[PDB]
């Protein structure tokens, strides 16, 4: 889970980065709304950066479990 | 306990003096046993008995039979005899009969392996041919009647029996069905009449198994004959639903825990489980009789398939595979429609052309995506004989959609020979081409007067259509019309015709080129020459193509070998699928998504299975095959939406497309119309890459460029239109990826080994 994919993780989640890119991603709006939500998304994206670092490492917890080493034998 | 130890077969060795005959046991039901003795079936009906002994009818006589188990023999008591070895028809029950006996099938009672799916295609056979044949409900009727003479009033007797008299002198006709709603209406007319006191329960419990027969036939005939195989995929589903949504321990705790007070329910549903195999072979030829030759599913066959289809479970993926095929299969054109229209067209015009009418009928023909090649080459004459000429102006402006058509005349020879000229030209391409096209009859025409209908560089394209309606074989027509091209030169010497085009009329090509190569061409064959174009084929520009024949000639694979030098080989083998899609423009309303996802998904199955069959039987080591489909029609649809119908189309079969290294995709659509290209990657069936593109034609030139939607414009990105490949796809690709570590490649270390030992001595 580099940053990138904490992005990506984020582009599926977030309400905000969601309603930020999927406007951004709307063509024919203008210029200065395309750089105003390319910036605010660049925000959120170095914002957010904590929480889903700690969502990824338990994601990551899950898989280390005593239930997996049962199964694999 | 795991589903391998609840087995339903024996195998039995007995001795008899010296000979050791091996037997095998199994049963059809729990009271039905097979034994397979010197390599022949038995049936045996064995029912047992109180005493411990068994009570058989083996060859239509009954015995009554014991055994006792001793140290080293068993000794078999048949009536007052010992034996020691040593220890080292009417239509209507044929329905029953091989009902039972599929459902046994279903229910986990198998024949023994070398001789299961022997009688069973049989079964399945009989019960489609006896529910098929109008006889049986009569019989049915009959049957319930005649067993109860009495009880019932005269009335609805007398009724029901004029009702099936017609049914019965109308057997095997048009416009006959069976009466069940009749029967149906008079029982429920004498029941709303209501008659008191020994008339009310008298009719209502003796009319019962008359209800449940026009029950059974509510919707004829065919609709019953749906319904059982129906009914037989339901059980499959009543077991197979239990063992999804995880492991077999998680299943048979959850029924331990379901059925407490009982534990042959969890036992029967292992026991079922265990022959899933034979059950999904039984289930496969059950679905090809339900819908095959009927292009439509009702709502309650799409159930039935729905919930077939997300067995998820890999040891059913044979039942759902198949029924997911039926899901897109009935919703393609029968041909009838084409055909009727395309002809009606074609024959009403030639009475008297010109009433402006028949005109834009024409002209809807050549403008329509729609296909109509397998309708076109038929137009011989028909009866009429002035339709040549309306055929051979459509074709030709059907198929030259890519060039500039100035000038078209019609001329004849003093013969029956109609022919058409054309005059036709490049705007941005290869910078004035003429042509022409004729038709013959069964061959003799076009040899007879070959250079009589060719009056019409080599800029020079003829095209020719023959009579031959039978029997596709590419290799007798290939060499029949090759013999004369081979000897014919004038398409060189006249004036110099750049290709000669065979149609066989569905239709046939075979492209020739009687001027310089050998008169073969196996690589744009079953091709128009003039939509050649339109198969995204010329960017093999790296590739010497070898294609590969396959049935059903509308697919097109090739096998291609990367060009090398005169000194190391070639490494790089590719297999590319390109397959056109043909329908009509579509109008969305919310109803655009079936065809895009059944057609797609349809061509996506037949080139796995060809592409399986093609890699298995060679040994290339290809490593990025590529599939590629064209959508021609135009649809009004946002474009992520047909992002999400391609991930579920790739997605559900990432796993196949894994094993048979496809890696690559792409999908090109009309949006509104604006083309748009879906370039997909997709590694290990977990996750599928897909890059939206949109074709940018606002230039000074002729070329197209490649724009992305803003998000991940990935590699395309100012990506031309059209670029070859070719790579080194293995060993001086590693050897660069190890050397950027600091170590050289694993397969270099024998001859260092060498080297090393050289100055070792």
């Amino acid at each position: 889970f580099r940053r990138k994919d904490l992005v990506k993780t984020m582009r599926r989640v977030d309400p905000v980065y969601i309603h930020l890119a999927e406007r951004l991603g709307t063509p024919e709006l203008s210029t200065a709304e395309r750089k105003e939500l390319e910036n605010k998304l660049k925000e959120r994206e170095e914002f957010l950066i904590p929480i889903y670092h700690q969502v990824a490492v338990q994601f990551a917890d899950l898989h280390d479990t005593p239930g997996r080493m049962q199964e694999k034998g | 306990l795991p589903a391998h130890t609840l087995l339903n077969t024996v195998d039995v060795e007995l001795i008899y003096e010296g000979v050791k005959y091996v037997l095998k046991v199994t049963r059809q039901s729990p009271n039905s046993y097979v034994v397979i003795m010197n390599g022949s079936c038995v049936e045996v009906d064995v029912h047992r008995l109180s005493d411990g002994g068994l009570l058989l009818s083996y060859d239509g006589s009954s015995y009554t039979t014991y055994m006792k188990e001793e140290v080293d023999r068993y000794r078999i008591t048949i009536g007052n005899k010992t034996c020691v070895f040593e220890k080292e028809e009417k239509l209507h029950r044929v329905f029953h009969y091989v009902l039972d006996n599929l459902v046994n099938v279903m229910n986990g009672y198998c024949l023994p392996d070398p001789f299961f799916s022997s009688k069973v295609k049989d079964w399945v056979e009989r019960l489609m041919k006896t529910l098929r044949d109008p006889s049986l409900p009569l019989l049915e009727l009959q049957d319930i009647m005649t067993s109860v003479s009495g009880r019932i009033p005269p009335n609805v007797e007398k009724s029901i029996k004029k009702e099936m008299a017609q049914y019965a002198s109308n057997i095997t006709s048009v416009l006959c069905q069976f009466p069940s709603q009749q029967i149906a209406n008079i029982l429920d007319s004498h029941a709303a009449t209501l008659n008191r006191k020994s008339e009310r329960e008298v009719f209502f419990m003796n009319t019962q198994s008359i209800v449940q027969l026009v029950q059974r036939y509510r919707s004829g005939i065919r609709g019953h004959m749906k319904a059982v195989v129906m009914d037989l995929l339901r059980q499959y589903l009543r077991v197979e639903t239990q063992f999804q949504n995880g492991h077999y321990d998680k299943c048979v705790f959850a029924l331990r825990e379901e059925n407490k007070s009982d534990m042959n329910t969890v036992l029967n549903y292992i026991f079922s489980h265990a022959q899933v195999t034979k059950k999904n072979l039984l289930v496969t030829m059950l679905i090809d009789q339900l819908c095959g030759r009927d292009p439509t599913l009702t709502d309650e066959l799409l159930n039935i398939l729905t919930e077939l289809t997300q067995l998820s479970k890999t040891t059913n993926a044979k039942v759902a595979l198949r029924a997911r095929q039926v899901l897109i299969a009935s919703h393609l054109p029968s041909y009838e429609l084409r055909h009727n229209q395309v002809e009606s067209i074609f024959l009403s015009a030639i009475d008297m052309y010109g009433h402006q009418f028949c005109i834009e009928n024409l002209q809807k023909l050549i403008l329509s995506e729609t296909s109509i090649f397998d309708v076109l080459p038929n137009f011989f004459y028909h009866s009429n004989q002035v339709v040549r000429m309306a055929a051979l102006e459509v074709y030709v402006r059907r198929a030259y959609i890519a060039y500039e058509l100035n000038s078209v005349q019609h001329r004849q020879l003093k013969d029956n020979t109609c022919v058409v000229e054309f005059q036709f030209m490049l705007p941005t391409s290869h910078p004035q081409r003429m042509g022409g096209m004729v038709s013959f009859r069964t061959f003799e025409d076009f040899v007879r007067i070959f250079d009589e209908v060719m009056g019409c560089e080599p800029i020079h394209i003829l095209n020719v259509a023959i009579k031959t309606d039978c029997d596709i074989e590419d290799d007798r027509l290939a060499a029949m019309f090759r013999e004369f091209t081979q000897q014919n030169k004038a398409t060189l010497v006249d004036h110099g015709i750049r290709r000669l085009t065979f149609l066989v009329a569905f239709p046939k090509f075979f492209t020739f080129r009687a001027r310089d190569k050998f008169e073969e061409d196996r690589i744009y064959r079953h091709l128009e020459p003039a939509l050649a174009f339109q198969l995204e084929l010329n960017r093999m520009r790296n590739f010497d193509l070898t294609a590969i024949p396959c049935a059903n000639h509308k697919m097109h694979l090739y096998l291609g070998a990367a060009k090398v030098e005169v000194g190391t080989e070639v490494t790089d083998y590719r297999f590319f699928v390109r397959a056109i899609i043909r329908h009509s423009d579509l109008v969305t309303k919310e109803a655009s998504f079936e065809y895009l996802q059944n057609e797609g998904e349809r061509l996506l199955l037949e080139a796995m299975d060809e592409l399986e069959v093609a890699f298995n039987n060679t040994n290339v080591r290809t490593d990025c095959n590529h599939i590629f489909l064209n959508f021609v029609p135009t649809v009004i649809m946002d474009p992520s939406k047909i992002e999400e119908s391609v991930r579920s189309m790739v997605m559900r079969y990432g796993s196949r497309l894994w094993k048979l290294r496809v890696l690559q995709a792409e999908l090109k659509i009309n949006i509104r119309a604006i083309p748009i290209r879906l370039f997909l990657t997709n590694e290990s069936g977990y996750y599928l890459d897909i890059s939206l593109y949109k074709e940018v034609t606002d230039s000074r030139t002729a070329q197209i460029m490649f724009q992305a939607y803003g998000d991940k414009q990935g590699p395309l990105h100012g990506m031309l239109i059209n670029t070859p490949y070719v790579t080194k796809d293995l060993l001086q690709s590693k050897r660069f990826q190890a050397q950027s570590l600091g170590t050289t490649y694993i397969y270099d270390i024998p001859e260092m080994f060498r080297q090393s030992l050289i100055k070792l001595w």
